[PDB]
RNA sequence: GAAAUUGUUGAAAGGGAAGGGCAUUUGAUCAGACAUGGUGUUUUGUGCCCUCUGCUCCUUGUGGGUAGGGGAAUCUCGCAU
RNA sequence: GGAAUACUGCCAGCUGGGACUGAGGACUGCGACGUAAGUCAAGGAUGCUGGCAUAAUGGUUAUAUGCCGCCCGUCUUGAAACACGGACCAAGGAGUCUAACGUCUAUGCGAGUGUUUGGGUGUAAAACCCAUACGCGUAAUGAACGAGGUUGGGGCCUCGCAAGAGGUGCACAAUCGACCGAUCCUGAGGAUGGAUUUGGUAAGAGCAUAGCUGUUGGGACCCGAAAG
RNA sequence: AAGCUCGUAUCAGUUUUAUG
């Protein structure tokens, strides 16, 4: 009924790319080389 | 484009509730060619003889397929070796319903065809010449 | 005396029961399939952050060797493009007109994925002065995919929110994910028509910060907004979106 | 059958038929739940109907079979409630056994509906009013007014109020 | 006893005329309950309520209508305080 | 020799200030936290507080004022313009009827159809029935050479979880062809034999009623043109 | 506007390619 907005509430961002847990967890986007 | 009948009859009105909801409940091809067919006008519903009916007949396995006509069937003076077969119209002429009745046959309404062949089981179409 | 039910009644009540065991069962089977392919789902996105890691490493080493080495580096030729029109739709002569219809973009401040070949660079150059289009980069194509990702399905622009969405339509071709589409959208494939077909193209709006230049009109060589910007699509996509 | 009349009374001018601004349409049949013309809510084109009535205070459960519809003398079956919400609810879900679940929940509903009417008793118990609604007809209000008119012109009040003042302070204080 | 139109009174505006629309402040003015309870408890008096004997309708049902003799200390089944 | 900073791009990094929206209406689904029970920002807002019956608040007129708005209708020319009507107001005012020929639509019958020129009858211009006639169609320019064979064909049946494969096929299309009658010749008076094709049958679809609607003639969408 | 055959390979105010 209402689209839910990804890149925010990371409730439906974590129902989409199951790999955001991971994401988050290991700082993978600041990984040093 | 054809949605509903022009026809202000209760009756048809009646059977083409009951082949959408056969159609929308069955997803057998044979429903949705019926339904569609209600609502071809009179000149879109030329009447189908008897006498095609028999040459219709002729084909392997008649016996074992009734026919169907959406139309109405009228009666041929032309043809008097009429096969035992069931018959399934809106309406049969006197002479057409008699032809049918004395050569050991049976006919029947659009109704009484679903609830025999709701998915067309052993059901042949017949159309009339246009023109 | 007791009354008892009717016997269309009692047939209703076992149809139901029989109908309601199978449900029951599709219900444990779906449960099971959707646990397999969330894990299937994670394995690939994991598979797929490596490559993109490897390949940005690989380049950037083999820049910095080409570098060291005194020998120019070879890069690799492009084959993604975003264009996003910036004219309307009234008082375009005919023949771009055309060429932005089968591009699908009809309206101004729409957009959409054009694979990169020597047919579609014509079409480009047809089209230049009504459009603007670059290289996006990654990030600015999955946040198109996440924030306007809108598929087609049935003639019908149903937006995408789940993984069985896109699995149900584009789960022939293999893509059960957003995921798996964003990297054959960036990665172009044997399948990239299917994909960027299946995508409804993108409502896009205004820039937050605006365009940037006085005259929209003009070759962004010199000031303008339309042309042929290489990586400065990405910042006026991100703007816009 | 009931399909037919159900049709002849859809359109073809129904007898209880009231046409509101809204668009829906109103029947006006006493035996009717709902009091709108709609299917499976007229009684006439359900061969099979429950609603509740009452001639006096007693609530009845008034049912029709097609049973009768040859005999519309004693179509209906009316069973006393036996007046009380907890029993009577009882009473009404027993005796529609294996009934439809939109006519035992309307049914219900038009039972509790009359009961919850029946609370009239409370503003006539408790009324104690002055004020009787009273409607006065134009022409007696013409009557009151032109003729109220004419009395004070005839009246002379400036004229006797001085004629008695003149006469209370001329033969004493 | 409708419109155009004319006169008196009240109000408002007006330097070589006006009217309409989006939008707000002001005088004047209009509408603004014949709303008023609900829930479960605690006494008392009744009934369609308890008990004994009855009468009558259909058809006969999981029914309808209606009297005579006794009571509340079983009584919240409803009503009345 | 060594780090730092500027710039670019990323963060499925963190966290404050402001504005509008509250759409759906008992659970069915995708998801997260949690060993579990259970919870959650997960297919749209909930809980609390303050104002109220000599209310809260809302509605109409003009003036108070931020901005905009050329005088209405018909007609010229590609446009605007220009031309003709408009002192104001109450009533009237204009694609309406009929005969014929048609398309579409629905009904009744159906190879048959049309009661109502009239008679019978009648609760009396009302309502019901038709003995014979008559309008239309039912058979082409012997239709069975045989009321035709193949290719497709909406559909039907078999196999197949499906994909698909096989068998049978209305209307309709191509093809193979035949025929009623005859062309173009021939030549036992006109038979026989050659060369092209001819418009259609192969197994009816029409009748009357009713609605919008097209053409023609009647005053013919209304008024107005020198007149015998 | 109604009918039939239908969804495709029916197409393009487009581009390349091929034949020239």
């Amino acid at each position: 009924v209402l689209k839910k907005n990804p890149l925010k509430n990371k409730q439906v961002l974590l129902r989409l790319n199951p790999y955001a847990k991971v994401f988050a967890a290991e700082k993978l986007g600041s990984k040093k080389a | 484009h054809r949605t509903a009948p022009k026809s202000d009859n209760v009756y048809l009105k009646l059977l083409v509730k009951l082949y959408t909801f056969l159609a929308r409940r069955t997803d057998a091809p044979f429903n949705k060619v019926v339904l569609k067919a209600l609502f071809l006008s009179k000149i879109n519903r030329p009447p189908v003889s008897v006498s095609r009916i028999a040459r219709a007949l002729k084909q392997e396995g008649a016996a074992n397929k009734t026919v169907v006509v959406v139309g109405t069937v009228t009666d041929d003076a032309r043809i008097f070796e009429f096969p035992k077969t069931t018959v399934a119209a809106l309406r049969f002429t006197a002479g057409a319903r008699a032809k049918i009745v004395k050569a050991g046959g049976e006919c029947i309404t659009l109704d009484q065809l679903a609830v025999r062949a709701p998915k067309g089981q052993n059901t042949l179409i017949l159309r009339g010449p246009r023109n | 005396e007791k009354i008892l039910t009717p016997e269309s009644q009692l047939k209703k009540s076992k149809a139901q029961q029989k109908t309601a065991e199978q449900v029951a069962a599709e219900r444990a089977a779906r449960k099971a399939a959707n646990k397999e392919k969330r894990a299937i789902i994670l394995e690939r996105n994991a598979a797929y952050q490596k490559e993109y890691e490897t390949a940005e490493r690989n380049i950037i080493q083999a820049k910095r060797d080409a570098k060291a080495a005194g020998s120019y580096y070879v890069e690799a030729q492009h084959k993604l493009v975003f264009v996003v029109r910036i004219k309307g739709i009234n008082k375009i002569p005919p023949k771009p007109r055309k060429v932005l219809q089968l591009l699908r973009l009809t309206r101004i401040n729409s957009g959409t994925f054009v694979k990169v070949t020597k047919a579609t660079l014509e079409l480009l150059k047809l089209i230049e002065p009504y459009v603007a289009y670059g290289y996006p980069s990654y990030s600015t194509i999955r946040q198109l995919v996440y924030k306007r990702g809108f598929g087609k399905i049935n003639k019908q622009r149903v937006p995408l929110s789940d993984n069985a969405i896109i699995e149900a339509n584009l789960g022939k071709y293999g893509i059960l994910s957003i995921d798996d589409l964003i990297h054959e959208i960036i990665t172009v494939g044997p399948h990239f028509k299917q994909a960027n077909n299946f995508l409804w193209p993108f409502k896009l709006s205004n820039p937050s910060g605006g365009w940037g230049v006085p005259r929209k009109f003009k070759h962004f060589i010199q000031g303008g907004s339309f042309g042929n910007r290489e990586e400065f699509i990405n910042k006026l996509v991100k703007s816009m979106n | 059958s009931d399909e037919i009349v159900w049709q002849v009374i859809n359109q073809s001018f129904c007898s209880h038929r009231i046409k509101a601004p809204n668009g829906q349409n109103f029947c006006r049949n006493e035996y009717n739940v709902t009091g709108l013309c709609t299917r499976q809510s007229c009684p006439l084109a359900n061969s099979k109907y429950a609603t509740v009535k009452c001639d006096n205070g007693k609530l009845y459960l008034y049912m029709k079979t097609p049973e009768r519809a040859h005999t519309p003398a004693k179509l209906w079956e009316r069973i006393k409630l036996s007046k009380n919400y907890t029993k009577a609810l009882q009473q009404i879900d027993e005796h529609l056994l294996h009934w439809s679940k939109f006519f035992r929940h309307k049914c219900k509903q038009r039972f509790t509906k009359l009961t919850q009417v029946m609370i009239t008793e409370r503003r006539l118990a408790l009324r104690e009013e002055e004020r009787h609604y009273v409607g006065v007809a134009p022409k007696v209000k013409r009557r009151e007014q032109n003729r109220e008119r004419k009395a004070l012109v005839a009246a002379k009040i400036e004229k006797a109020i001085e004629k008695e003042l003149m006469d209370r302070l001329k033969s004493g204080a």
